[PDB]
């Protein structure tokens, strides 16, 4: 399937101007990496009005600036050949939503700096050298796709692995495949199966559950493995991650009225619009959880508009309820 | 680090395990292998949750939490002599090759008759040879004190058959005959040596 | 199909330069090559994780390898030592992402000119005592004085080459254990029954293959060059 981007345009702190996701194939036009999330959609965010081109768009869309569980993921991306002007292979891991390594160019590397300093450049020559085993792996299984369901040409291939722990310890784990941004095949480790919702992804479901072997290996990495990485590198990232930056909240007018809150960390935030003095649940936008650019974050709600009413800005960060007040006859 | 026994003996038709105990930085799983004399290492079996694996005779048992990991052979032939590697799979995925458990089987003899034989000929060689032949697997032979004077035991049968255990007792020297040949060696009731 | 190593056998005076095959129908990414030693486990020397791309392994000093295509993967040593006497292995198996297993190439045995040396190869006749009492007959080879160690010993009875009744030592000793430049010896056992044995019109034959030097390899020695050779020792039946 495709998915039509969304667009929003921002600036870094009130007065840096943010161009920022939800799009799929991932051709579209400073510039970040290439990122991935959890519904296989892609996001990007292009810093200093904004034009985005893309396939779900005739005439390119303009938009202008007017004014705890912790995880561990890691996604591949594979593209049919040939290259379309996008490398093959993209291989990338994240930590609580935090860009860590970076493959394409064949190199292992960071995109943190706790990342780098806390390890050893023998442990990026080996894997280095694990990554180009896969992107071959990765393209052959591509190819027996595209002859599984007889077409050729352009087409996407995801893959995401990764686990959890929660806040009160447990943990989970999971490795789901993508096909052109559809899920094609979902493994379950509990019961050391795979679910194919697909005529022709069931074939390959047939062959990987023939192979006892790399279910039961599957099983322990996500279990095990997976979570020793996890906290290896918590305890690496204990300065950044373990942070608590509080907001600052601006309101303005233009009818609409805007509830902006400026650099906070968690990404974790709740903001709602409130009168007299209940959350108004009409005629109000979400916003969405922002990239501040910072390594922090900002959001947004708006709401249109008796007399004599308190229309005020509820925001719980560190929980923490704050509210400010907007406007009254 | 890893380690498992150099090596074990048994009888064939018998059972035996064969323990491996290793210390890596993660676990991605943990293989065993059979490498016979002068031949390439074979895949066995291979482990990764806790628990056991039965293939045919074969079984492989492994517990991660103690880095512990047997291998159990039951009715034991001729031809499961070998040596068993074990190997786990390390947490980058590099592999740590430890050095295997050489296995030998000793054959069954149900009517055991020990002797020592002169051989004749051999007119092409200008040395002697002594037999000792048909001692069941409770019979030790060692090497000789004598430095002039070679000794093999543990031949191994190729792959229906005549098998039975034998020893080859060989040398130069005139004081050399097979009463003296395979002297210091363990032996049973009943078995036969020559006098002259 | 399966993975193929050559050659099995190779005799090398120090400093010669030669090169080692590996190679894979089975279409995988990953190469290895080890050294094996006594009382050691496996040693990787070189890996190929695809066409084009190796990395130094565990040990490789003597060694530079690289990866013509997907199916061949070189092994080479420009300058040999006496050090690098081993069994070499090469390895050809999908990622380690697993539990992927790993296939074996069949072996190479090397070593490492004057101390080179064929088998003498002799058997002995069943003894007349054993005959009358255990109703068996047992003949026994013995192959001694050869250098390096790389023989193939097996029985021969009438033209055919025969397995059942025969007992072989699993690997040769030394002759002289205190001297480290000593030869090899070997034995072996062919038993067969009292009346096979009694008949006169039947051949036994003890067959050893030696692997030695190769043709273009230098001899200026007065004696015989000790090339691959199987040399053979024979014997009739007796009534």
């Amino acid at each position: 399937i495709q998915r039509p981007p969304k667009i929003q345009v921002y600036s870094r702190h009130p007065p840096y101007l943010n161009c920022y996701y939800g799009f799929h194939p991932p051709q579209i036009e400073e510039q970040s990496d290439l990122s991935f999330s959890k519904d296989w959609s892609f996001y990007l965010l292009s810093h200093a009005s904004c034009r985005v081109k893309h396939v779900t768009l005739e005439q390119p869309r303009i938009v202008k600036w007017d004014r705890r569980t912790h995880s561990l993921r890691y996604f591949r991306l594979g593209i049919s050949e040939p290259g379309y002007g996008i490398p093959e292979f993209i291989s990338a891991g994240y930590v609580d939503s935090h860009p860590i390594t970076m493959y394409n160019s064949q190199l292992k590397e960071p995109r943190a700096l706790w990342m780098e300093e806390n390890l050893a450049p023998d442990h990026w020559e080996r894997y280095t050298q694990l990554l180009r085993g896969w992107q071959q792996a990765f393209k052959v299984e591509l190819k027996q796709l595209q002859h599984h369901y007889n077409h050729s040409g352009f087409h996407t291939y995801q893959r995401m692995i990764g686990c959890e722990l929660l806040e009160d310890g447990s943990i989970t784990g999971f490795l789901q495949y993508a096909y052109d941004g559809q899920d094609f095949l979902i493994f379950n480790k509990d019961t050391l199966s795979w679910m194919a919702m697909d005529n022709v992804a069931d074939i390959i479901r047939r062959v990987w559950e023939a192979n006892r072997h790399e279910l039961q290996y599957q099983k322990n990495w996500l279990e095990e493995e997976c979570i020793a990485w996890l906290k290896r590198f918590l305890e690496y990232g204990k300065d950044a991650l373990q942070r608590t930056e509080p907001p600052k909240v601006r309101v303005n007018h233009k009818t609409t009225l805007y509830c902006r809150a400026y650099g906070f960390y968690p990404p974790e935030i709740s903001i709602n619009w409130m009168k007299n003095g209940e959350e108004i649940f009409q005629d109000t936008d979400y916003g969405g959880i922002l990239p501040s650019g910072d390594g922090t974050y900002q959001t947004w709600v708006s709401v249109e508009l008796q007399n004599g009413d308190i229309y005020s800005c509820h925001v719980e960060h560190g929980g923490v309820h704050m509210v400010l007040q907007g406007f009254q006859e | 680090n890893i380690d498992q026994p150099t090596e074990m003996t048994a009888t064939e038709g018998a059972i035996v395990q064969i323990n491996c105990t290793y210390q890596t930085s993660g676990f991605n799983g943990l293989f065993w292998y059979q490498q016979h004399a002068g031949e390439a290492p074979t895949f066995l079996s291979y482990n990764v949750l806790d628990g056991l694996e039965e293939k045919g005779r074969f079984s492989s048992f492994l517990s991660r939490s103690k880095g512990y990991s047997y291998l159990l052979l039951k009715e034991l032939q001729m031809k499961d002599s070998a040596s068993y590697l074990c190997a786990p799979l390390d947490s980058n995925y590099q592999l740590i090759w430890g050095a295997g458990t050489k296995l030998i089987i000793k054959p069954n003899i149900q009517n055991p008759d020990p002797a020592v034989y002169q051989l004749r000929d051999s007119k092409s060689s200008d040395k002697s040879v002594c037999l000792f032949t048909d001692f069941d697997s409770q019979t030790n032979v060692s090497q000789s004190k004598d430095s002039d004077v070679y000794i093999t035991d543990k031949c191994v049968l190729d792959m229906m058959d005549f098998k039975s255990n034998s020893a080859v007792a060989w040398s130069n020297k005139s004081d050399f005959a097979c009463a003296n040949a395979f002297n210091n060696s363990i032996i049973p009731e009943d078995t036969f040596f020559p006098s002259p | 199909a399966g993975v193929t190593q050559t050659p099995k056998f190779r005799v090398l005076k120090t400093g010669q330069s030669m090169t080692l095959l590996c190679a894979q129908d089975m279409n995988h990414e990953y190469m290895y090559w080890y050294r094996q030693d006594p009382g050691m486990g496996l040693r990787l020397i070189h890996y190929s994780v695809g066409e084009g791309t190796t990395a130094k392994g565990e040990v490789p000093d003597g060694y530079n390898v690289s990866r013509l295509k997907k199916q061949n993967f070189l092994l080479g040593l420009e300058s040999a030592a006496p050090s690098q006497t081993s069994v070499y292995f090469c390895a050809s198996s999908y990622p380690p992402d697993g539990g992927n297993t790993i296939y074996f190439g069949e072996g190479s045995w090397l070593t490492v000119l004057k101390n080179v040396f064929p088998p003498e190869v002799a058997v002995f006749e069943p003894s007349e005592a054993e005959i009358s009492h255990t109703q068996k007959a047992t003949l026994v080879c013995l192959a001694t004085g050869f250098y390096p160690d790389h023989v193939e010993l097996s029985w021969w009875v009438n033209g055919k080459e025969v397995h059942s009744g025969v007992c072989t030592d699993p690997q040769p000793l030394k002759e002289q254990p205190a001297l480290n430049d000593s030869r090899y010896a070997l034995s072996s056992r062919l038993r067969v029954s009292a009346t096979f044995w009694q008949n006169p019109r039947n051949h036994f034959r003890c067959q050893v293959q030696f692997y030695g030097l190769s043709e273009n390899d230098e001899w200026t020695q007065d004696r015989a060059k000790p090339v691959t050779q199987i040399v053979s020792a024979e014997a009739w039946g007796r009534a």
